[PDB]
DNA sequence: GACTAGATCAGAAGCAGTAGAGCATGCATAGTTTT
DNA sequence: AAAACTATGCATGCTCTACTGCTTCTGATCTAGTCGACC
């Protein structure tokens, strides 16, 4: 049912079926083949298609036994709704710890992250209310 | 003739149930 | 009143229709569709059986019998179901206005007298008996026909003609940049021009408003559930009818459906011999009842007979003061009780007679009653009942007699002793504020079954596709916070007047 | 509930004969036993009965001893009701030649209760005595019978063929008065009846009776007041307790019978469907939805249950009889044992009474219940006040019919000769007379006071085919007619009035 | 001659309403077992 | 000897399946009238 219309909704009520996004016909017609289920097509599970899934695949689409692909990482990237738990300070040491392990300093962007950089844009330093903006320093 | 149903003819148009309406 | 009632809805497909004065605002053509949808779903759960139509006119596309042009007939007469509103709902929108240009088109010519000949002929092809006709015309056009004269009288002849035929004709007409103005030209094809609807109307009409009142409550056409004899003597009898004002409503019954294609399946009930297992025809079974260690055993031509008193009717009996009558002896829903000239002639006037001294002498007629064959006699009290009629003269009491059901001895039950303790001034007083605080006017129409509008809101979801289902409010739920507010302090007082400092009424 | 009756005939010649112009007093003595006994085989009240007979030449008795509690046999003992007992009344009761004196009866069957009394809770315990009193009386006892008869807590009737005597019957009525004074006093007066009384009343089976379920809520007004109630069921449409059981005409019996339910569809081969493939549906216009019944639970209508809230309050005048709809009526009293709700629900009655005011409210039986909109009224007689409970209609329950005026109508105005005719027929035929020393009124035809006469046929109708298995069945008895048609007097007043009613109404059938 | 149209009677199907039977819920009461 | 757990009977509501009566639709029949073509 590719309709979130009443009836799929009584049919979840029930955890006694599954209900399949009609790509998954698509799919089987094309290649003429009986693909199985993936998360991205399916659109409720019942109890027990639920502990198939969790074992070859995380909470998320991305699987644990297969690899990846760009599209398939912006299917997951586009699941999960959102996560604002942090600061930036937390933020800012996460990527630096995440740079660091994985080597990716060598990246164009991201390698004034572990310097702190102060400018002359005030009359007298540590004042803020003499703010000298209209200058190639505020560009800069 | 006066006040009837636009939808059912031969039928007076009923009030809407407006339940309790206090004085 | 016997037949259908049928309706046509005339739609204007001209360019002036589908233009938003304002941005946040309903285009004329999107407002007769959510009418039409509106009525039709009225309709539905109201009266199924009656036919409806939907036709379009200034359309660049023709389907009808004559094979005129500019004139699409979209749904010809047929009972309503929810495929039509399915088929409705693709122009609810702006896309939806799109899929119709495509679908059929607009900005066209057209003549009125070609668009009321085609409805005409619809009429004529019904071939049931149809008790009201009618045309509803959604337009913003007041001068449709201003350059040319000759269009318009053709129109007027063939209102006139329509007219004499026994078609109404209404006009439905929706906002207009300028202004609508009936008197220009559709007062002589409208059916009735009151005497307000002659001023220019800036607004669409109130019609509107009433359409799209949704109404979700039968209506059940006038029928007498008996004609019956009423006896004052052996020789003396007259003819009458017998009603129910009320009646409780039901859910429709369940249908029983095949679950792979959604068809009606049948049903049989057979009863068949464990030993040689052969069905048993009704002639070979008996009927059986234990009493006082002993098996009783009669043939079910016995077991009807045994209910034969006397034949269907009413007996006179005597006549009772109403005041020995009492409320709550209450058995049954009431009837009405009125004359019928068809089978005997002069019932009328012994009826007018009976009725006029009964309220005069206030008493009440006792009788034996018998509905139909092979049924017990009861006992009932008519009760005069008089013609009162509200303001617009619209008669809301009718007049002739109440049949009220009479208890027998084993239709009332023992109750157990309880002490009598009274209350003091104080309390009753209390009470009596209490009361007055929480006094409001009741009429026999203010309230509405939950359970069957819930019904028919989830019958609708599930017929039409909707996202989720409409919730009804409930009117019989106490308003708590309100009465709360009302009463103040009262409450605590009376708590404090009549009930111990430790009582705990909850537990 | 339970209860003993120990039922003492006398088989003397002394009824053996009697006027021949009268009924024997053992022939009314049998009639009435039959009555009494249908009527407790046709009430299953679990009751029981004893049948004594003294005055016959057999002698069976628990005691013995000497000459004394002689001449004195206990037909039967103790045990339910049956039809077997019925036929033993109807056969080997048989007159005797010998006499006995009532009082040794009266012993033995003071002795019969209380052998058999044990091992059961019977909490009354009656015996009737049927005597002509034509024996001599051996008062020589007395004082150790009523002793005994006040330390059981029995009861005793009497049951004589007079209400012109012999001075030996007077002496019997005499010490039967002394017996009855003894016992209770100036009321035992009233319990020694005659066989005609006796007959009138038990010429009627007994009515069906059930017992109420009492139903506790709490009324609320608003949000933070609560009255403990309790509510009975007061009129309701009584219905045979059993029903008919169908049977196989041969073996008669009901476990060679059993039904079957078939389902197929709507083609030629006349395909079969099992019960597990059969979804719901309904009809919405000219097509059908379906619509399963796990769905139909999900998306119905759920309200807490047990409420009765009070909506509001409306002077009585708008709440009209014939509007009132459901099929019961309901007495709401205070919780039992409660002084604080009994105080807070008088105040609430009384208050509404006194302003002429009516509650209307929402009524819920529990869960599973849909929910009502009622009216609930005061109701103060002068030992006891409640609320009354009945129903109110909904919108869609209302039936919007026009019918013509006739006040106004040229064709059927009635002249004044007819209206003055239909005014004496309607003072001829009251039914109410004025006692103008109270200035009361009385009810000449008491309906709620006639016992359903369904019953009455069906339980004959039972009886006769029992004790006559085959026969056709009887006609309905003319004492059932009597007691559903009006007064003789009535009749007989109203037959001129109906003459000069039928010259003036000129009626004419088509 | 042939054929069509209007009116009328009878039977049948649909619908409404009542009655009767069946199914699930809860508790009253008492009995029986345990401590 | 007293308290807790369980069995069975009965009241109660709601739901579902036959039977009677009113209203409407169809078929069948009869009666009256029209048209083609001749004379």
């Amino acid at each position: 049912a590719g309709s979130e219309n009443i009836r799929v909704k009584n049919i979840i009520l029930s955890n006694k079926h599954d209900v399949v996004k009609p790509a998954w016909l698509l799919e089987c017609f094309k290649t003429k083949s009986f693909v199985p289920w993936q998360p991205r097509f399916m659109i409720h599970m019942c109890p027990s298609t639920k502990e198939h899934f969790a074992r070859e695949y995380d909470c998320y689409g991305d699987s644990y036994f297969i690899d990846t692909d760009l599209n398939q990482l912006k299917e997951v990237f586009s699941g999960i709704k959102n996560s604002n738990e942090q600061t930036p300070e937390e933020m800012a040491s996460l990527i630096a710890d995440l740079e660091y392990r994985y080597s990716w300093d060598c990246s164009p962007l991201s390698m004034f992250r572990r310097h702190t950089v102060y400018l002359d844009s005030y009359a007298v330093i540590n004042d803020l209310s003499t703010k000298n903006e209209g200058t190639r320093l505020a560009i800069k | 003739c006066p006040g009837e149903s636009l939808i059912n003819p031969g039928f007076k148009s009923k009030k809407p149930a407006g339940g309790v309406d206090f004085d | 009143y016997s037949g259908r009632d049928s309706l046509i809805f005339l739609v204007d497909a001209s360019k002036a229709m589908f233009e938003s004065q304002s941005e946040d605002e309903l285009t004329p053509f999107d407002m007769s569709i959510q009418c039409i949808q509106s009525v039709y779903i009225s309709k539905i759960i109201s009266s199924d059986r009656d036919l409806l139509a939907v036709v379009f006119y200034g359309t660049e596309k023709d389907k009808n019998s004559v094979n005129f042009k500019n004139i699409y007939v979209l749904q010809e007469l047929d009972n309503p179901g929810a495929k039509r509103i399915l088929e409705l709902d693709q122009f609810k929108g702006q896309q939806g206005q799109k899929r119709f240009q495509d679908m059929m088109g607009h900005g066209s010519d057209y003549s009125l007298s070609e668009v009321l000949w085609v409805c005409a002929n619809l009429f004529s092809d019904v071939q049931f008996k149809m008790s009201h006709k009618r045309i509803m015309l959604f337009t913003n056009e007041d001068n449709p026909h201003g350059n040319d004269s000759a269009k318009a009288s053709r129109a007027r002849t063939k209102a006139g003609d329509l007219r004499d035929t026994g078609i109404f004709l209404d006009l439905m007409h929706l906002k207009k940049p300028g202004g609508f103005d009936i008197s220009l030209f559709y007062r002589d094809i409208i059916s009735i021009a009151e005497d307000e609807d002659l001023r220019v109307h800036f607004e669409e009409s109130s019609k509107l408003e009433d359409l799209l009142r949704k109404v979700r409550a039968k209506e059940t056409r006038k029928r007498a559930l008996s004609r019956l004899k009423l006896k004052l003597n052996k020789d003396i009898v007259i003819s009458v009818g017998i009603y129910n004002l009320v009646q409780k409503a039901l859910k429709p019954p369940p249908i029983k459906l095949y679950r792979e294609t959604n068809e009606p399946v049948k049903t049989k009930t057979r009863t068949f011999n464990t030993s040689t297992g052969g069905l048993l025809l009704p002639s070979d079974t008996k009927r059986s009842q234990i009493y006082g260690s002993r098996q009783i055993i009669l043939e079910k031509e016995e077991t009807e007979e045994l209910k034969r008193f006397d034949d269907p009717g009413l007996m006179l009996m005597g006549f009772k003061p109403l005041v020995l009558l009492k409320k709550h002896h209450y058995l049954r829903p009431s009837l009405f009780v009125y004359p019928e000239e068809s089978l005997v002639i002069g019932s009328s006037t012994l009826f007018s007679a009976l009725l006029i001294k009964c309220l005069e002498k206030e008493v009440a007629a006792l009788c034996r009653y018998t509905p139909r064959r092979n049924i017990p006699p009861y006992f009932v009290a008519l009760v005069p009942q008089e013609e009162e009629l509200d303001d617009q003269k619209i008669q809301v009491t009718p007049p002739g007699f109440q049949l009220v059901f009479l208890p027998f001895a084993d239709d009332k039950r023992k109750m157990p002793f309880t002490e009598k303790i009274m209350a003091t001034p104080e309390q009753v007083g209390k009470m009596k504020a209490i009361v007055e605080k929480l006094r409001f006017t009741y009429r026999s129409d203010s309230f509405e079954n939950p359970v069957l509008q819930q019904h028919f809101r989830n019958l609708e979801a599930l017929a039409l596709d909707l996202m989720e289902p409409e919730q009804a409010v409930d009117l019989t739920l106490p308003k708590v916070e309100a009465m709360n507010k009302r009463l103040g302090s009262l409450v605590d007082e009376f708590k404090e007047l009549v009930y111990p400092p430790d009582y705990n009424p909850e537990g | 509930n339970k209860a003993a009756v120990v039922l003492c005939m006398d088989v003397g010649f002394t009824m053996s004969n009697s006027i021949p112009g009268i009924e024997s007093p053992f022939e009314q003595a049998k009639k009435v036993i039959t009555m009494f006994v249908q009527r407790q085989v046709f009430a299953e009240n679990k009751d029981e009965i004893a049948l004594v007979l003294f005055g016959t030449d057999g002698t069976d008795n628990p005691l013995s001893g000497g000459d004394q509690y002689q001449n004195i046999t206990v037909h039967r003992h103790l045990m339910l009701p049956d039809f077997d007992l019925l036929e033993d009344i109807e056969s080997k009761i048989q007159p005797g030649s010998q006499q006995a004196d009532f009082l040794d009866a009266l012993i033995v069957s003071m002795d019969v209760i209380q052998h058999e009394t044990i091992g059961k809770k019977f909490e009354k315990r009656h015996i009737e005595i049927f005597t002509d009193l034509s024996s001599r009386f051996s008062k020589s006892q007395l004082d150790i019978i009523i002793h005994s008869l006040k330390k059981c807590d029995i009861s005793l009737q009497f049951f004589l063929p007079f209400s012109g005597i012999t001075e030996q019957q007077k002496e019997g009525l005499e010490i039967v008065k002394m017996v009855m004074i003894s016992l209770e006093g100036e009321d035992g007066l009233d319990e020694i009846y005659s066989f005609s009384e006796s007959l009138r009343k038990l010429c009627v089976f007994k009515k069906i009776e059930r017992h109420s379920i009492h139903w506790p809520c709490r009324l609320t007004i608003g949000s933070n007041l609560s009255i403990r109630i309790a509510a009975y069921k007061s009129i309701l449409q009584e219905r045979v307790k059993k029903t008919w059981t169908v049977v196989d005409a041969k073996t008669l019996k009901k476990e060679d019978i059993q039904k079957e339910t078939v389902y197929c569809l709507n083609d030629d081969d006349e395909t079969e469907v099992l019960k597990e493939d059969i979804i719901q549906g309904f009809r919405y216009g000219s097509d059908i939805v379906p619509f399963s019944k796990v769905d139909e639970e999900q998306m119905k209508y759920k309200s807490e249950g047990k409420c009765f809230s009070v909506l509001g309050f409306c002077k009585s005048s708008q709440v009209q009889r014939r509007f009132f709809m459901g099929n019961q009526v309901l007495k709401v009293f205070a919780a039992r044992d409660d002084e604080a709700a009994a105080v807070a629900l008088s105040s609430l009655i009384h208050a509404l009474d006194d302003l002429d005011m009516v509650a209307i409210v929402r009524y819920a039986y529990d869960k599973r219940a849909n929910p009502q909109v009622g009216v609930a009224f005061p109701h103060i007689k002068h030992n006891y006040e409640c609320l009354v409970y009945v129903q109110l209609p909904f919108m869609e329950d209302l039936r919007q019919y026009m019918f013509s005026s006739l006040k106004n109508s040229k064709k059927y105005a009635p002249t004044e000769a007819q209206l003055n005719a239909v005014d004496a027929l309607i003072d001829s035929m009251s039914l109410a007379k004025k006692d103008e020393k109270t200035d009361t009124l009385e009810d000449l035809f008491p309906t709620t006071k006639i016992p359903n006469p369904r019953f009455q046929r069906l339980f004959q109708c039972l009886l006769h085919r029992a004790l006559h298995p085959r026969e056709p069945l009887p006609p309905i008895q003319q004492h059932i007619w009597n007691m559903l048609n009006p007064p003789a007097e009535v009749t007989t007043k109203s037959q001129i009035p109906l003459s000069k009613i039928k010259t003036l109404f000129p009626l004419i059938e088509a």
